[PDB]
RNA sequence: CGAAGGCCGGGGGCUAGAAGGCGAUCAGACACCACCGUAUUCCCGGCCGUAAACGGUGCCGCCCCGCGGCCGGCGCGCGUCCCGCCGGCCGCCCAGGGAAACCGGGAGGCUCCGGGCUCUGGGGGGAGUAUGGCCGCAAGGCUGAAACUUGAAGGCAUUG
RNA sequence: UCCAUUGCGACAACGAGCGAGACCCCGGCCGCGGGCCGCGGGACGGCCCGCAGCGGGAGGACGGCGGGGCGAUAGC
């Protein structure tokens, strides 16, 4: 075992001790800086109705709300559904998103 | 300075918003948006210096004349046509200046490079076999294993055109080929890419 | 489900380079086009030889869509009748600093 | 001169180069190293034959790109530059 | 016979060059052995194998071997060189490592301890030198003194022509690849050292450069 | 002075939840999953003194190729910007270093070895054990052997 | 991308070789010769549309020919 990551698998610059923020798939405790965070815009109903909706709808100039999620995952469970890969070890340094 | 005007025509002066420490001794002022610009003076006097360093060679065709970017291409067949020196227009094929068995294998007695940063095997490899190097350098540029820089714009084909072009002459000035004092038959536009 | 090895097509590129006047874009003439041993093809099995027409033929309706090095040349070396060099801030100030202006 | 004897002959093989920037002695097998050489006009704008100077540069001043620098500077010591 | 493949090879051909000290003080590569058996001819060098090792390449089916074979070549009066070469027969092996020997000569330069009456006879100075985790420190001796060494160096210092040397070894020298890469190693920096012998300034003549 | 768990004496009590109970699964399941739930989790006054208490990197001082980002203070310039200076937090990296991974604001300036001070280690086990001492309400903590046994244990890296 | 380390194109690699394929045997359709056997022609992703090659039509005896033979380096 040596070191795989300078970062140490998380963002942690400068302090101590950071948050604990609950995964929103399996419930365990995470500090606040190594979960995977997401975030979501997207329209309450689905896009496969979004025109029958609007058709049937009476007030004029009416507009579809949406729906704001900040998603936060374990690195286990963000592994497991695919928000994160394993990674070439050259691959490992991009920060592209 | 005619040559002075056509300069200013090409804007050879003018740079890329980046600044390296080694290129600080020619940089005149500043453009408010970031871009540099060169003193034309001293672009001048480090193209007639590589003249002067150009001339020593006896065979002109050990010089090797390397430029991958496409909008340098036809200036470089030019530089040759009218100095005898070699050209390596397209990728630069590892080993040329190592490897013996390769084809276009040679050993040349000056590099002249168009851009640092492009062309960066040739410089990297020259450095395995006793060559010195002459570049075309930007204000970004990094000056690692090249002797003489030329300031520059090394992007705008009629800047890169006018630079080969120049250079050619004062050659062929100092060789005694062509006479002094006195406009080149050649005009610039036979280097400028279309 | 026909791909052409590195054999065929090596041969099909210089018989193509050396016999371009010969060659039509239609497939029966290139057939006895790489019959022919004074357009100097050593071919040592018909089927081959199909196989090699046929990507000859191709390549004949490629480059239509050496003539293209004879013009290439000529284009080369074409200088105009004029120049192409016949508002500033800071070079300004540059040229003050080196000469008459 | 190089190492003597105890009578005053020199027992040395060879004399490696030096460099004209950095007074470091080449060495062989230092490939990096390069010497070359400049004109010097001195005739009406045109050269002279085989009338030159000629300087050398070992590959550690090269590694990190003092030389483009360091042989203006020699170049204005000599009269061949301002 | 053997025709050049570069143009050293095909200026020493002809009376070009002198001797090897020439293509020292300019230093260039040199790629054709037949260049160094034009200076040396017919057995003024020794030539002695150091090492044979087996290394095994792990695979579906089994272990592949080869051999990896280590050869020293000098005069026994100022060059040295080191070569190593790989190959599945021991025979072919031996012949890369000694093809690659004489490619990799280096001259040394000796001195004197104390007295300065004759030839030199030790190393010119303290000399040092690193492989691997291999160090070694050559330091100068008086005359009788011997080459004190172990068996390994000892045959490198022979071949160097450096008839009185102390010596210094610290690290893994049990691994003899990195033994003989260290002791070569510190016999090449010989010739890269400032001393005040040689502090003069002199002018370059470019007539005598090889032109590369 | 010192996370969390833990202890003594008072208070409070939503949530979650060691222990305990119960439904499944399973060859078995005293576990993982479901449900219910005591101490605990929170406040006050004390005790205990340990964590992968981590950058696995002691403190003070000097020199050190460069290219960027962010935070605080200040100064010059044009007409918010722009260029600097000091202090902090980060990324990349030439040389140099190293068994290498890697470091590079040092893990550089070191077999070419010496700026000052404090602590710790000397093959693997036995063993952080026995014994004695000090501290603690307890749980512990700190200090800490020997007989005897063994030919390797271990680091970083390559191919399968 | 292809049945395929079959190929396009890119590259601190440049240039070769083996295995693959090509090759051999058989069988479909047509000619010259002999008296059915024995010598050749024939098919090639060739034509036409739609986007190295994947699709859809057409003619033709056969449409991407079909069934076999051979069979790399290293090994148990
Ligand atoms: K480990
Ligand atoms: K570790
Ligand atoms: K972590
Ligand atoms: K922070
Ligand atoms: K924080
Ligand atoms: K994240
Ligand atoms: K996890
Ligand atoms: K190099
Ligand atoms: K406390
Ligand atoms: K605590
Ligand atoms: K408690
Ligand atoms: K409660
Ligand atoms: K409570
Ligand atoms: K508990
Ligand atoms: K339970
Ligand atoms: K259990
Ligand atoms: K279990
Ligand atoms: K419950
Ligand atoms: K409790
Ligand atoms: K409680
Ligand atoms: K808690
Ligand atoms: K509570
Ligand atoms: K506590
Ligand atoms: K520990
Ligand atoms: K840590
Ligand atoms: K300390
Ligand atoms: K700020
Ligand atoms: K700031
Ligand atoms: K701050
Ligand atoms: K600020
Ligand atoms: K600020
Ligand atoms: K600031
Ligand atoms: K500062
Ligand atoms: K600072
Ligand atoms: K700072
Ligand atoms: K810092
Ligand atoms: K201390
Ligand atoms: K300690
Ligand atoms: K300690
Ligand atoms: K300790
Ligand atoms: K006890
Ligand atoms: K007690
Ligand atoms: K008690
Ligand atoms: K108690
Ligand atoms: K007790
Ligand atoms: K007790
Ligand atoms: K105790
Ligand atoms: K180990
Ligand atoms: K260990
Ligand atoms: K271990
Ligand atoms: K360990
Ligand atoms: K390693
Ligand atoms: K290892
Ligand atoms: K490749
Ligand atoms: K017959
Ligand atoms: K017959
Ligand atoms: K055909
Ligand atoms: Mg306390
Ligand atoms: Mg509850
Ligand atoms: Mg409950
Ligand atoms: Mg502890
Ligand atoms: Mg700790
Ligand atoms: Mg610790
Ligand atoms: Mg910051
Ligand atoms: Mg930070
Ligand atoms: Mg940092
Ligand atoms: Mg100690
Ligand atoms: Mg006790
Ligand atoms: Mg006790
Ligand atoms: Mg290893």
């Amino acid at each position: 075992m040596p070191v795989k990551r300078r970062n140490n698998g998380r963002s942690k610059y400068n302090c101590g001790h950071t948050n604990i923020v609950r995964c929103q798939n399996c419930h365990r405790c995470v500090p606040k800086d190594k979960v995977i965070k997401r975030f979501t815009i997207r329209n309450i109903v689905d896009n496969t109705i979004a025109d029958d909706v609007l058709n049937a709808c009476v007030i004029q100039g009416f507009a579809i709300p949406k729906l704001y999620n900040k998603v936060q995952y374990c690195v286990s469970c963000s592994i497991h559904n695919h928000i994160v890969r394993v990674r070439s070890r050259e691959d490992r340094k991009i920060r592209t998103p | 300075e005619a040559d002075v005007k056509k300069m200013l025509v090409a804007t050879t002066h003018l740079g890329v918003r980046n600044i390296d420490r080694r290129m600080q001794f020619y940089i005149f002022d500043r453009q408010k948006d970031g871009t540099f610009v060169f003193n034309l003076q001293k672009v001048w006097a480090k193209i007639v210096f590589a003249a002067r360093i150009l001339v020593t060679i006896d065979d002109p065709a050990e010089i090797a004349v390397v430029a991958n970017r496409p909008d340098a291409q036809r200036a470089i067949l030019k530089f040759c046509k009218y100095t005898h020196a070699t050209a390596f227009p397209g990728r630069f094929i590892p080993g040329n200046f190592t490897n013996r068995m390769n084809p276009n294998y040679c050993e040349p007695r000056l590099l002249l490079v168009n851009d640092p940063v492009v062309d960066r095997q040739a410089i990297l490899e020259a450095s395995y076999v006793n060559i010195p190097t002459i570049s075309l350098c930007n204000s970004d540029a990094n000056l690692k294993f090249i002797d003489v820089a030329i300031p520059c714009n090394n992007k705008t084909p009629m800047s890169i055109g006018l630079i080969y072009w120049l250079l050619a002459r004062e050659v062929l000035r100092l060789k005694g080929s062509i006479s002094r004092t006195e406009e080149w038959d050649v005009k610039p536009d036979l280097f400028v890419a279309l | 489900g026909k791909v052409r090895t590195k054999t065929i097509k090596r041969a099909a590129r210089k018989i193509v380079e050396n016999n371009y006047e010969s060659l039509k874009p239609k497939d029966f003439q290139n057939n006895k086009a790489i019959c022919s041993k004074r357009n100097v093809a050593i071919i040592p099995s018909k089927r081959l030889r199909n196989k090699v027409a046929g990507y000859v033929t191709t390549l004949m309706n490629r480059v239509v869509k050496r003539l293209q090095e004879e013009e290439r040349e000529r284009r080369d070396n074409y200088a105009p009748k004029k120049s192409e060099f016949d508002v500033s801030g800071a070079t300004q100030q540059m040229i003050d600093s080196i000469g008459f202006k | 001169i190089g190492m003597k004897n105890s009578s005053g002959v020199v027992v040395d093989a060879y004399i490696p180069r030096k460099c004209s920037a950095t007074n470091r002695l080449i060495g062989p097998k230092d490939h990096a190293a390069v010497q070359l050489s400049v004109a010097r006009v001195n005739d009406k704008g045109k050269m002279i034959e085989n009338n030159y100077v000629t300087f050398a540069f070992c590959g550690a001043i090269r590694s990190r790109g003092g030389v483009d620098s360091a042989f203006m500077l020699l170049a204005q010591e000599h009269g061949l530059m301002e | 016979e053997w025709h050049p493949s570069t143009k050293l090879g095909r200026l020493v051909k002809a009376g070009k060059i002198e001797s090897l000290y020439d293509i020292f003080k300019y230093s260039l590569p040199i790629k054709e052995t037949e260049i160094i058996d034009y200076f040396f001819p017919k057995s003024e060098l020794a030539e002695e194998v150091c090492n044979i090792m087996s290394v095994q390449k792990q695979t579906t089916a089994g272990q592949r071997t080869r051999f990896r074979a280590h050869v020293i070549v000098g005069n026994r009066d100022g060059f040295i060189g080191y070569g190593a070469g790989v190959s599945k027969e021991v025979a072919n092996a031996i012949k890369k490592a000694a093809k690659n020997a004489r490619l990799n000569i280096v001259p040394v330069r000796r001195g004197f301890w104390g007295g300065k009456l004759g030839d030199p006879h030790t190393v010119s100075s303290k000399l040092s030198g690193k492989c691997g985790s291999v160090r070694v420190r050559l330091i100068p001796a008086p005359r009788g003194a011997g080459i004190v060494a172990s068996p390994t160096v000892a045959k490198v210092l022979e071949f160097a022509g450096v008839s009185d040397v102390f010596t210094r070894q610290s690290g893994h020298s049990r691994t003899l690849m990195n033994s003989v890469g260290a002791v070569y190693n510190a016999l090449k920096s010989s010739y890269s050292i400032l001393t005040p012998d040689l502090w003069k300034k002199e002018q370059l003549d470019h007539v005598q450069d090889i032109r590369t």
